């Protein structure tokens, strides 16, 4: 019925504690979403070119050159953390919990309205709403994970965070195939360096639609939609860091003379001479034993080449790294490769009374000490002859090339059979919540960006299109667009998303760090007096723990 | 259509300073490099200066060198002079570069490059001179 | 500078060749433009490249390039062909080299 | 209810392996149909004449002189491949299926619209489109097939191929009764040819009616018509192209000789001389036993006369003939009669983009190698003396009647009880899917336009009108026309068209032919940057099959 | 093995016989036989 | 920005500044988000010596 | 005729491969554009060697990397090969699908 | 080999996991790889010593 | 031989047959044989034969 409301907004989080200490964390979130009609009805097949800023020597990190079948429909993805939790209940699980199990996913849509824009003909304009009763929502569930998966967060343009602003989908596009190359150049690279886009390899195409590889919908103003609970498999993702490097891994060494005198200078003394201490290393031809060269278990971090491009068919990509930079977190404004950067609209955290469009930025260094520092390790010869001579290292300040900005750290890989690692932390409010486990044969360790990965399936994406709304004129054999009633629906979202969670337990003397709200960060977390919200960023892993 | 047209065109004295502006419509003005190209009475096309799409790197011929300036606002372009001698009184034009040549007819595949100028501007006319 | 030919005439109908020229280090890996300039006007994109033509540009105009030579071709001469004809290019020395042009008169 | 919808738009096609390598494939079909109403509400009988073009001549070749009854109907006809399956899907089929069966046919009508245009009187035009709620459509299903048969793709006027367009119907009118004569002429005919309408005989007047002969539903916008499961008793049609005409039937003949190096010109050489050769020959008169006079078990292909123009109570016809050309397979513009010859519109496979009304146009080369190739078989002496002289034989260079451009091919009929053929091979996306079987005593042994007949009846067909929406002015005793409040609608047509299919197996060594994409073909399955569409022709017998 | 499925509007690549390769598939006048090689991923599928 | 007439200098374009652009990069020292510099869920593929 | 092998080269259909013309590797300051001290190009020569640059002594291969199993060859490629005893196994065989 | 790596507590040595190829011809000729044990007269030396 | 099962899986049974042909061995003993090309080697820049 029309006059008959088919859902309830809800958007309280639940804490339900279970037996041995667990906790079931229910996030109800709530958003009315506004769609305007597609553009045009159909699909697009558009190359994106930029060569403009690449035809500039030295410019090919700028490259932005792809293809993209652009669709008619809108996607509502709500792959944010923020969406879900407000910043008390993150406070209360990043400070009480320690691990984190994503459980289940529902969502359904209800309260569809469907209206229509007439703008009168009067000399001086105006327009006047009208409810179409008969207008119908096509809402397409990929249940089945047919289409490509195309998360939102990664673009920041999920759904926002606040309950009592209204939200707008994405128009939801994907990559066409395509073949390019970028021969590095740099400024002075005498002539133009090879810029071409080949065009699509045949073999390598793909033109998904949803309206044949997805069933559909039709929503009118009397209808609901609910997808169902989806179930999740994904491993847990802890809430706590590791500060341990190798430096502080197994039994210290003994201290035969210890401070007798409390003071800055009242240091320790090992007392034994470095050649005469015993141990066991690596190294098979120094007798020094040093706490530098002792034998440890494994390796915590690994290098790898940084602000290194690599080409492929579609053209040059940064190599990501899965770790953040050493000391970075002394000032953000240091940061470097490694740290992700979330830049976000006034939908996602930015003041929502700032005026221009120049996003809000943040810079995200982990807790987790788990890094390394470039200007630290160096390489020497085989002999180790101390102290070292010029020919005889190869020192982070020694050229590679002849360049005298780029050094051996920027080209060496440490990864091996030793490494270890941790998974990403979550990004509060902007971090995404789960990905999609590649379908190649062997499969990557971790990803980059959601610290949880679907190990057999993620949540069908949900698609929303107004449906055409024919005018009398209408013509198919008419190569113009067709011609359509000005109309826009505002639907409800419901989603709720199932967490279960560890409580954490002292293990030690001393405090850990916790959230906490103080007369620097206060005005954060409440509105200004021109209704104006924000969302800062907030650490997720404050607790250390132990590695070894 | 696209739209360049050029204003500030002027009598001025030598050794004094202008500014020439070229207003740009109906086209993405941001997405292409700009240059200004000079012809004195009778004489052949000069080049007087070039700027990207984003700013970042401009370029100029020696007779200019060190003496103009070229600056674009995503909305037009200007080229400020500075040390005007009797040999600047010229027309100068305000031209799209095609930093992009397709290599086939339907043109589905492009290649970058330099060289060629799309569309042009109206142009004015700089007298310098008592 | 790139050189040119200072004029050339021919009669109406007539099919007609002209040459710019310079060194294959600057006119050969880059690309030549070639634009058409009437009296009381700026310069008209006449050929782009490829033997691709501006929107609106007859088809009469041909071009092509080989070496240190770029030739453009005219199917046929009108009235309306009286005009200054300019080659231009980019130059490894990071410049935007033109030629002398070259006077395309009517008999 | 108004705000309930009443169906799910559905176009996925699904494969359903069953036991004994059989496919159940199940073509979902969804479409928008947009219904203005009637140009009026009467039934008109109207004769169509063209005697200014048929008047010259030498043309009596385009004539098209008729009488129709035009009604104020429509017809929703679904019977083309492309309204079920896309390129991929038919890709699918003819390169892994062998035979099609068609199984089952369903049909409903969903989410009916129906809306009035208020043109307003302000002194700039303006138009405002309002929800009637009380307007009924008019439904129709001819299941007992009273109502002539009128096939829409053989005008090209069946819905459309791409889902996400908008799909009109068409204005349903049958053919009425008439008499022609059409004298032949030819340029240089002297006056003017009997050609003259002589109405219709009363003995053969036949004046349908929807309203009279089929119960008519009235749908609301809450309402919804559902024509109910079809089942099929056609024969199946072979996906498999036969190669093997007479001079390949049987055992070859021994070659005595072999060759002994690999090489253009060493061929094998059967030794024996003609006249001593061993065999059987159907000629009693000639020792000649040869790869042309050898005893075949039948007849693979017939040759028809070919444009040839019949004339009948309705004036002339072409000829049908059920075979293609030879040797047109190296070049499209060298077709002739025979090769099916398709014209269609931007719903139907042209570029959407396109303008101008021009049809785009191809010609149909099957895969089937059982034509005839007039310029070779002739005819000669019953003596046999060799090497005929020109009395003695009948070179298909020889004029008949004295005419030098027509040959005695074009009047040579070589049917007969040893005949064999195949049937009509499918066409994509235009061709038509099945029709009716004929009502006479004897029937044809095939139909030239669909490969399916049904042996007792096909589907119903179905019947959309909108409601008259009268006006308060309205007087049946006025002549002139009932006035109407302009209305249109627009519903939502559901089909499923159920098809068994056999899977194929390897039979030979060598690989068999196949649809592939590859770069000339490329961008004819995606779109383009502006959406324009296209759906080019595609072949449906790829792969070979012994006869004998 | 599994059947393939189609999940897309265009068609994929697959392996034919044609008249560039026609003659590498059968036996020579003198009984000469080949077996070329031939590729086995010609259906592209979504990664990610 | 989307083309408006089919060709093959007809491009789509995106038309916010490199710098104003809204994503994620693991980039934490620039602003400018590009189709190179975003940050995708892992690496397609290594090089190797 | 002769005892010269037949050969080929099979290119794989997969697109999950490198092209070291391509990616390079800048200074971490990321100054655009890069000059001839922040940047690292295949141009460069490594220890003076004019024919080999850097991409010949790079190594990509970490936690994030993913690769596909090596495609099967028809006719003369292997079906199947055994796992090696090795206490650490390799994560696919480059011969073997 | 040989390569030292810095993080939060400072520097130490990478790791290897195999050892040195024709190391075994002499134990004087070791390198990278070869894990060396110093010990006392508790764990081995001679206690006389 | 095809055998399509349930679920869209298919069976495949692949039967080869061949003639073995086999000679004796050259000698009933086992042999060890260091296989040496030294000649290719010594030149410098060779070795990768």
């Amino acid at each position: 019925g029309v006059g008959i409301s088919t859902g309830t907004f809800n958007n309280q989080t639940e804490f339900k504690f279970l037996e041995n200490g667990w906790v079931y964390i229910t996030a109800n979130s709530s958003r009315l979403v506004h769609l305007n009609m597609p553009e045009s009805e159909n699909y697009r097949r558009v190359v994106v070119n930029n060569l403009d800023k690449t035809a500039v020597n030295g410019n090919m990190a700028l490259d932005d050159t792809h293809a993209e079948i652009v669709t008619p429909w809108s996607l509502v993805d709500a792959n944010a953390w923020g969406v879900w939790f407000n910043p008390g209940d993150w406070q209360l699980i990043v400070n009480t919990m320690s691990e984190l199990h994503l459980v289940s996913f529902e969502q359904e849509i209800f309260n569809v309205v469907l209206k229509t824009v007439s703008e009168s003909a009067t000399q001086p304009p105006t327009k006047v709403y009208n409810n179409d009763l008969t207008a119908s929502l096509m809402v397409a569930l990929d249940s089945n994970n047919t289409m490509p998966f195309t998360p939102a967060a990664m673009r920041s343009e999920t759904l926002g965070f606040y309950p009592w602003k209204p939200t707008i989908p994405t128009p939801w596009r994907y990559y066409f195939q395509w073949d390019r190359t970028l021969i590095p150049s740099h400024t002075g690279t005498s002539g133009t360096p090879t810029n071409i886009y080949h065009g699509t390899d045949p073999d390598d195409v793909q033109f998904y639609t949803i309206e044949n590889s997805v069933p559909v919908h039709l929503l009118r103003t009397g209808d609901e939609f609910a997808t169902g609970t989806f179930f999740f498999d994904c491993k847990p993702c802890r809430l706590t860091h590791t500060w341990q490097t190798n430096r502080a891994l197994g039994l210290p060494p003994f201290l035969n003379s210890l401070p007798q005198s409390e003071g800055g200078t009242n240091f320790g003394y090992i007392g034994v001479q470095q050649d005469k201490r015993r141990g066991v290393t690596q190294m098979g031809n120094t007798n020094y034993i040093t706490e530098a060269t002792i034998m440890r278990p494994a390796e915590v971090g690994y290098s790898a080449p940084y602000y290194s491009f690599e080409a492929s068919t579609q053209g040059p990509f940064k190599t990501p790294i899965a770790a953040g930079r050493g000391g970075a977190q002394t000032d953000e404004n240091q940061a470097a490769d490694g740290d992700p950067r979330y830049a976000f609209g006034r939908q996602h955290g930015q003041k929502t009374t700032t005026t221009g469009e120049t996003p809000e930025r943040f810079t995200y260094i982990a807790h987790q000490d788990t890094g390394r520092y470039p200007e630290g390790d160096w390489i020497q010869n085989i002999n180790f002859n101390l102290p070292v001579t010029d020919d005889n290292v190869l020192l982070p300040t020694d050229p590679i090339g002849g360049k005298t900005g780029i050094n051996y750290t920027n080209i060496f890989n440490t990864y091996g059979p030793l490494t270890a690692l941790n998974n990403v932390p979550p990004v509060y409010p902007n971090g995404q919540i789960w990905d999609k486990e590649f379908d190649t044969d062997l499969k990557p360790r971790l990803h980059v960006n959601a610290p949880f990965v679907c190990q057999n399936n993620c949540p069908g994406q949900l698609f929303v299109k107004v449906a055409p709304n024919l005018t009398n004129q209408y013509d198919p054999d008419a190569s113009a667009n067709m011609s359509r009633i000005v109309t826009y629906s505002d639907f409800w979202w419901k989603g709720k998303l199932v967490f279960k969670a560890k409580l954490r337990a002292s293990h030690t003397w001393n405090p850990i760090q916790q959230m906490s709200i103080n007369v620097d960060n206060q005005f954060n977390y409440v509105p200004s007096n021109i209704g104006g919200m924000k969302i800062v960023y907030e650490k997720s892993q404050l607790a250390p723990r132990k590695l070894y | 259509e696209v739209q360049l047209v050029e204003s500030g065109g002027d009598l001025v004295k030598p050794g004094g300073s202008l500014r020439l502006s070229c207003e740009a419509s109906g086209f993405t003005f941001s997405n292409y490099h700009m240059a200004w190209v000079r012809q004195a009475p009778g004489k052949g096309l000069q080049w007087v200066a070039n700027i990207d799409s984003g700013g970042f790197t401009t370029n100029y011929v020696d007779a200019v060198r060190g003496r103009f300036t070229v600056s674009r606002d995503n909305g037009a372009l200007y080229l400020q002079m500075n040390g005007l001698r009797v040999e600047d009184t010229a027309v100068y034009y305000c031209a799209t570069m095609k930093t992009t040549y397709c290599i086939d007819e339907n043109c589905n595949s492009f290649q970058a490059g330099r060289g060629v100028f799309d569309n042009w501007g109206q142009g004015t006319l700089v007298t310098v001179s008592s | 500078v790139l050189t040119q030919k200072a004029s050339v005439s021919g009669s109406l109908g007539q099919t007609i060749t002209i040459s710019c020229t310079g060194t294959s280090s600057n006119i050969g890996h880059n690309n030549v433009g070639w634009y058409q300039q009437l009296p009381g006007r700026g310069p008209r994109t006449v050929v782009s490249g490829t033997n691709s033509r501006p929107s609106g540009v007859s088809d009469r105009f041909s071009a092509s390039k080989s070496g240190n030579t770029a030739t453009l071709t005219i199917s046929g001469l009108r009235a309306d062909d009286e005009a200054d004809y300019y080659c231009s290019t980019w130059d490894d020395s990071l410049n935007v080299v033109f030629g002398g042009g070259t006077h395309l008169t009517v008999l």
